């Protein structure tokens, strides 16, 4: 089968302008090639087809060329609704394939996050297990560093990120980092700290707490 | 825009200022057709529209065996005086489609082009010898058979249908009737290539996603009638539900560059008495364009067609002559291009409509004149080759054929010279070279002029060399050119 | 115009389950129909597809012969049938018509129409209601985690809907235990913390749990 090749990963441009999408294919898929919009918990939206033919409904800030190996997707001037996954598919021979796709996020002034840290809860300590839980808060770009030290030594493989997605009013990011240790391992130390690197700190802010202390 | 110069010394014209699209290669593309397989027909109704259903189903029957016919056999095609064209080369013209149409026929090849019209028409397909090829498919008729005649195959009672599709089907298999009578005729190979073979909107949706430039996808989709007639339509095979044939399309890989039309016309003395007169004209008629540092040259007015100001020319019909040949616009004596004439004693009243104006040559008593739609005769001709202007002309008359001009607009200059044949001597020159050169020439009189030179010098050579004396019984001795007897002094 | 996705579900691994679409608002048999699968916050991969007539059908290299694909037309429906099933095979599962008709009129192409789509999760993992316990405080962030839950999803809603405003519920995260954690956080005025009182409220349809938890210093 054929590869489709998304590019760029993510793409962030600021609303109202010009924003372009990039498909190369393994072998040449001609002209007969899609692209797709999904919007986040929906199906997709089938944007072209042909590669220059928007399908009915389509606006015409969507546009794309084609025919070749390489092939573009170009939204003239990005409105609320077009921040999505774009996919780009060729119908030229079976199986069907896809790109990995496109992230557009609505693009920000860098915006610091704001660290907090959790300790395990006095009710789940009974349970055998401690989550410890650090907190980056309302921040820009996605990309930050969350490290894990517990008595200042760095912690390696027990941790867990989820992140949010760019929020629709402040357009930020926040993230979720989970230390999960065995209650036994809990009391063998003392002072746990989440240290966060990111785009917006002078240097890395370091939170932290000491196990009875609080 | 468009010019012509008109040389009166060598009796020729050139028309200069036009544009070269030139055939370079081809490009063979699959067309295919989905052919239900059906060889039996029960349905026992009888209701005139069933009947004429079986009648266009039987003329379908007998369209895909014909085609089968035709798929055996492998097909094949073939496609002076004045004129170069001797020289040419000799070529296989669709020997690349040719080799596609085999590529084909190999076992589950046909079976790649099917999985790659799954998901739409018009797809790229890798053969197994890796050669990329397009494949469009332009007629589904399998489909329709199904959709919308298959009681009719397989049911006896077998509903029964409206006269709509009656209309429908007539349409619909029409085109396989087209394309199989046009292949019958043609022993599987048509040029140029019908709307039956390619639709305009599939022959532009093919060029469109060639891999080509956009200036030349631009130039075959403005001119897509020329393509048409630089194009093939080969059968190949019909099996496994599909008909398939090759469109092998033409390759313009030398665009824009200039070209001139070279025009030539009998040259000729105007010595009063007949049969003395000497004769010559260039023979390098035809077509030329500047194509990669050489110039291209097309002797034969059939391989260029000409599109307002593009000229559009079939390279294997041509041969590539170093740039000098310019010269002989020129300085036609200019030894580094030895230039091509025929010469001969007959001096007969021609006359060449070029494409700014009319050379004539007027010889003997014929009537030469050149008039206009108004005024009436504008111009009489005297002996000799002479030249007019399309502007203000519309008629050039010589003897009894009444020419026409074309009427096309450009700027004509006339350049004088004295008529090259006068500055040969009569008693030396040899028409009896029908192919030849200006060097050529000037060698057969170097022949004949030596062969003067030494039997001259010869008959002076014996002059120093002394006769007999007299016969008389007398004895004689040399003194001072003569012979004296001996007598005197003894 | 519908196409509907039916009979996902949570299936054990190395068994068996059968996934049907139900055909609406078009005529069903002109078009050609595929499986699309989407894994979550992942891709789309083409499971497989059938056209008109179950005349040419394909599948994905992933799954070949584990797979099958046959439609009804008269039903008006489409079958895919999962067998020896692997545990990357959980995704959306999507019901997707393919706009080229071949040979009417006028073409059209690309993927036009898409299900809903189910959701087929093949794990080992029981259904397991969530453990939620309390994340704990110029403004204060509090929240809380709800841990070992299982199948997704999870929806946490704050003071029984009254606080909307600056909660971050997160992406569920994946154990390696098989099961699903994930916190859910709110910022709070920390002059309102001894003033008003916080319950997080949880609800996981799965196992039929509502969990109400009181978060407090």
């Amino acid at each position: 089968e054929i590869v489709m090749t998304s590019s760029p990963a993510t793409l962030s441009v600021s609303p109202g302008e010009r924003v372009t999408l990039f498909c190369r294919a393994s072998q040449s898929v001609i002209s007969n090639l899609a692209w797709y919009q999904q919007k986040s918990g929906q199906a997709p939206r089938l944007l072209i087809y042909g590669a220059s033919t928007r399908a009915t409904g389509i606006p015409s800030r969507f546009s794309g060329s084609g025919s070749g190996t390489e092939f573009t997707l170009t939204i003239s001037s990005l409105q609320s609704e077009d921040f999505a996954v774009y996919f780009c598919q060729q119908y030229n021979n079976w199986p069907l394939t896809f790109g990995g796709g496109t992230q557009v996020n609505v693009q920000r002034t860098v915006a610091a996050p704001s660290v907090f840290i959790f300790p395990p809860s006095d009710e789940q300590l009974k349970s055998g297990t401690a989550s410890v839980v650090c907190l980056l808060n309302n921040f820009y770009p996605r990309e930050a560093k969350v490290q894990w030290k517990v008595d200042n030594a760095l912690q390696s493989g027990n941790s867990q990120e989820s992140v949010t997605e760019q929020d629709s009013k402040d357009s930020t990011y926040s993230l979720s980092s989970t230390l999960t240790l065995s209650k036994a391992d809990y009391e063998k130390h003392k002072v746990y700290a989440c240290e966060v690197t990111h785009q917006g700190l002078s240097s890395p802010v370091t939170k932290s707490f000491n196990r009875g202390e609080c | 825009n468009i010019t012509e110069e008109f040389y009166q010394s060598t009796c020729s014209a050139v028309s200069k200022g036009y544009l070269s699209a030139l055939r370079t290669g081809w490009y063979t593309s699959v067309i295919t057709i989905e052919l239900s397989n059906i060889k039996k027909i029960k349905c026992n109704g009888t209701d005139a529209k069933i009947k004429l259903i079986k009648q266009e189903l039987d003329k379908y029957k007998n369209a895909v065996t014909e085609l089968q016919l035709l798929m055996q056999s492998t097909p094949a095609t073939n496609n002076s005086g004045r004129s170069l064209g001797f020289l040419l080369g000799v070529g296989s013209a669709i020997a690349s489609g040719v080799a596609v149409s085999k590529v084909l026929h190999l076992e589950g090849e046909v079976n790649k082009i099917k999985s790659a019209l799954l998901s739409t028409n018009k797809a790229v397909v890798s053969l197994s010898n890796g050669v990329s090829v397009l494949t469009s498919k332009v007629l589904d008729l399998k489909n329709y058979i199904d959709k919308q005649l298959l009681p009719i195959v397989n049911k006896q009672s077998c509903s029964i249908p409206n006269i709509e599709t009656v209309i429908e089907f007539q349409q619909k298999n029409n085109r396989l009737l087209e394309i199989t009578r046009e292949f019958s005729v043609n022993a599987g190979v048509t040029t140029p290539v019908s709307t039956y073979m390619l639709t305009n909107s599939e022959l532009l949706s093919l060029i469109n996603d060639m891999p080509i430039t956009n200036d030349q996808k631009k130039l075959m989709s403005n001119n897509v009638q020329i393509v048409r007639q630089q194009s093939y339509s080969i059968m190949s095979i019909i099996k496994e539900e599909v008909l398939a044939y090759v469109v092998q399309l033409p390759l313009y890989g030398v665009i824009d560059t200039p070209c001139w039309k070279l025009h030539t016309s009998p040259l000729c003395t105007t010595n009063t008495k007949e049969g003395s007169n000497i004769c010559l004209t260039r023979t390098d008629r035809g077509w030329y364009c500047d194509n990669a540092g050489s110039v291209s040259f097309f002797p034969q007015a059939e391989t260029c067609k000409v599109q307002s100001n593009r000229v559009f020319c079939d390279t294997m019909n041509s041969l590539t002559l170093p740039s000098e040949v310019n010269l002989c616009n020129v300085d036609i004596f200019n030894p580094k291009y030895d230039c091509k004439i025929m010469t001969s004693k007959t001096d007969v009243s021609s006359s060449v409509i070029t494409s700014l104006g009319a050379i004539v040559s007027c010889y003997g008593k014929t009537k030469c004149t050149a008039s206009n739609k108004n005024r009436g005769i504008i111009k009489t001709f005297s002996n000799g080759c002479d030249y007019v202007s399309n502007k203000g002309v519309d008629t050039v008359s010589v003897g009894n054929t009444l020419y026409y001009v074309n009427k096309q607009e450009g700027k004509s200059l006339y350049v004088k010279g004295e008529p090259i044949i006068n500055f040969y001597d009569p008693l030396v020159f040899p028409s009896d070279q029908f192919d030849a050169s200006i060097s050529q020439v000037n060698e057969k009189i170097n022949q004949s002029l030596a062969f003067i030179r030494k039997s001259d010098e010869l008959l002076s050579a014996i002059g120093g060399y002394i006769p007999e004396a007299p016969r008389d019984g007398q004895a004689y001795v040399r003194k001072d050119g003569e012979w004296v007897l001996l007598s005197t002094f003894l | 115009v519908q196409l509907v996705e039916s009979g996902g579900g949570l299936v054990q691994p190395r068994r068996s389950l059968r996934l049907s679409c139900a055909a609406s608002g078009f005529t069903f048999d002109d078009y050609t129909i595929h499986w699309v699968r989407q894994a979550p916050g992942k891709g789309l991969e083409w499971v497989s597809g059938i056209t008109w007539n179950s005349g040419y059908i394909g599948y994905a290299d992933s799954v070949k012969g584990r797979f099958t694909i046959s439609r009804d037309n008269a039903r008006n429906s489409l079958y895919l049938q999962m067998n020896s099933l692997r545990a990357e095979d959980t995704a959306l599962y999507y019901c997707v018509r393919d706009a080229y008709v071949s040979g009417s009129d006028y073409y059209y192409y690309g993927l036009d129409v898409w299900g809903r789509g189910t959701l087929v999760t093949v794990s080992s993992a029981s259904t397991k209601g969530p453990s939620v316990f309390p994340l704990a405080p110029g403004t204060a962030a509090l929240g809380c985690l709800v841990k070992d839950y299982f199948p997704e999803p999870v929806t946490v809603s704050w003071n029984s809907g009254a606080l909307t405003s600056g909660v971050h519920t997160f992406p569920a995260v994946l154990q390696s235990s098989g099961l699903y954690s994930l916190s859910s956080v709110v910022t709070v005025p920390s002059s309102s913390l001894g003033t008003q009182t916080y319950i997080c409220n949880v609800n996981h349809k799965p196992s039929n749990t509502k969990v109400d938890k009181k978060v407090e210093p």
